[PDB]
Order: C-alpha cells, then structure tokens, then sequence
C-alpha cells in the first residue's frame, strides 16, 4: 500500500474507461441500447429518432 | 351492426400480432435464404434477424 498514490491514479483511470464501456449498455430513452438491433428492427423514419 | 350504419359504427375485423424479437431461439421467420457460413473472415452477418 506504500505506493497507493500511484495505484490510485492507475485505478482511477481504469474506472473511467470501464464506466465508459458500460455506458454503451444504456438505452438513454431509446427502445434498445444496441444500434444493430435498432437498425434491424426499424426503418430510417424512426431509426433516426 | 346494420349495413346502413355510419362508417364509424361499421364492423371491423382486428388481428394483433404479438412477437418478442431477437431475445431467445426463434421459430417463425420471414422469407429469406440461409447462405453458407464463413469463419475467421470479416463478414456482414444476419442470424435470425
């Protein structure tokens, strides 16, 4: 634990990236968090929304 | 229901198709032809929708 200050930094960065990746799993109000599913299920008129 | 009734009161036959998409193994499918499968090569695939 002596070098925690360094480890913290590393850890912090990792967390950031990790959260970013997990943010791809959110719908944000859409009907699905997967772009491919939306493209496979809807035509451009509503796929655009 | 009489033939002289207004259009708003005329009988209408209704069919509601309910189907969960791309979640579990699927049995009903549309008109398409299953092509051969290629591995280890970048392809534009379409598995069950």
């Amino acid at each position: 634990s002596a070098l925690g200050k360094l480890q913290d930094v590393v850890n912090q960065n990792a967390q950031a990236l990790n959260t970013l990746v997990k943010q791809l799993s959110s719908n944000f109000g859409a009907i699905s968090s997967v772009l491919n599913d939306i493209l496979s299920r809807l035509d451009p008129p509503e796929a655009e929304v | 229901f009489q033939p002289t009734n207004g259009v708003g009161y005329q009988p209408y036959r209704v069919v509601v198709l309910s189907f969960e998409l791309l979640h579990a193994p699927a049995t009903v499918c549309g008109p398409k032809k299953s092509t051969n499968l290629v591995k280890n090569k970048c392809v534009n695939f379409n598995f069950n929708g």
